[PDB]
């Protein structure tokens, strides 16, 4: 269970 | 302290300038995205211009161009050959950003000219992982205790990864009231991501993009991104899966 961490999740600015 | 594109070229010279604290560590820096394993993987009915209308001004497979429409990239056999507007990715026509030192998010981006709204920035290029890659990558980057991550799904099965190898587009700082966005745009029958502005983005302002990050890890980084609007962390209240985040 990493401290930090994650993935950025491309989307369509609205 | 600041820096231009260009001066990411010469690796003695920014190697250099980055122990002096005057340029961001040394990355690899890449042309196009790299397959940590190969996967398994059009032309536009635009009328071609004439010399006349390329002299007066015309625009070659602009806003009514098949492929851009649906954002794919023209290649060399676009109809309107050497003059094609919707190369950017392949041509690198990026927008003129300078990457800059914040307070307190490490590097970011800025521009250096006023980018009209809807502007290729640039493209978010790294070393394309699958789901077995991207756990050993996770495991390595907390044993390393790294600060800043570079993770962004591109498909269910591909993240690219932009902590090792990547270009400039890697120091783009998240916001919560954002002026760039990421949009997926097919090059050579295969997926990529670039980021493009919203709006006006007036010559001096930093980008950003709104990450929609998903959280594994255990501690959330707080938000400095300053909107009135901030969520206070990075990836909201919600910690996710490595699974979950990693796109399943
Ligand atoms: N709004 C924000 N608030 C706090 N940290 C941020 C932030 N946006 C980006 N970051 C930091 O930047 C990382 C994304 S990579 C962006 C480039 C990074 N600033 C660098 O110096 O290389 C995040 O993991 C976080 O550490
Ligand atoms: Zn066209
Ligand atoms: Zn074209
Ligand atoms: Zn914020």
């Amino acid at each position: 269970a990493p401290s930090t961490g994650g993935v950025i999740k491309p989307h369509r600015y609205r | 302290p600041s820096c231009v594109m260009d001066d990411f070229r010469d690796p003695q010279r920014w190697k250099e300038c980055a122990k002096q604290g005057k340029m961001p560590c040394y990355f690899d820096l890449i042309e196009e995205n790299v397959y940590l394993t190969e996967r398994k993987k059009m032309q536009c009915e635009c009328t071609p211009l004439s010399k006349d209308e390329r002299a007066q001004g015309e625009i070659a497979c602009g806003e009514d161009c098949l492929n851009r429409l649906l954002m794919i990239e023209c290649s060399s056999r676009c109809p309107n050959g050497d003059y094609c507007s919707n190369r950017r990715f392949q041509r690198k026509q990026h927008a003129d950003v300078e990457v800059i030192l914040t307070e307190k998010k490490g590097w970011g981006l800025r521009a250096a000219k006023d980018l009209p709204s809807n502007t290729f920035v640039l493209e978010y290029c790294g070393e394309v992982l699958d789901h077995k890659e991207f756990k050993a990558r996770v495991k390595e980057y907390a044993r390393n205790k790294n600060i800043h991550y570079y993770f962004m799904a591109l498909k269910n099965d591909e993240i690219i990864d932009a902590t090792q190898k990547g270009n400039c587009s890697r120091f783009m700082n998240h916001s919560c009231e954002p002026n760039c966005e990421t949009q997926k745009w097919t090059v050579n029958g295969q997926l990529r991501v670039g980021f493009f502005t919203t709006k006006l983005v007036p010559s001096g302002s930093e980008l950003t993009f709104d990450y929609q990050f998903q959280r594994y890890g255990k501690e959330a980084q707080k938000c400095f991104c300053g909107s009135a609007n901030c969520r206070g962390y990075l990836g909201g209240e919600n910690r996710v899966s490595i699974r979950a985040a990693g796109g399943k």
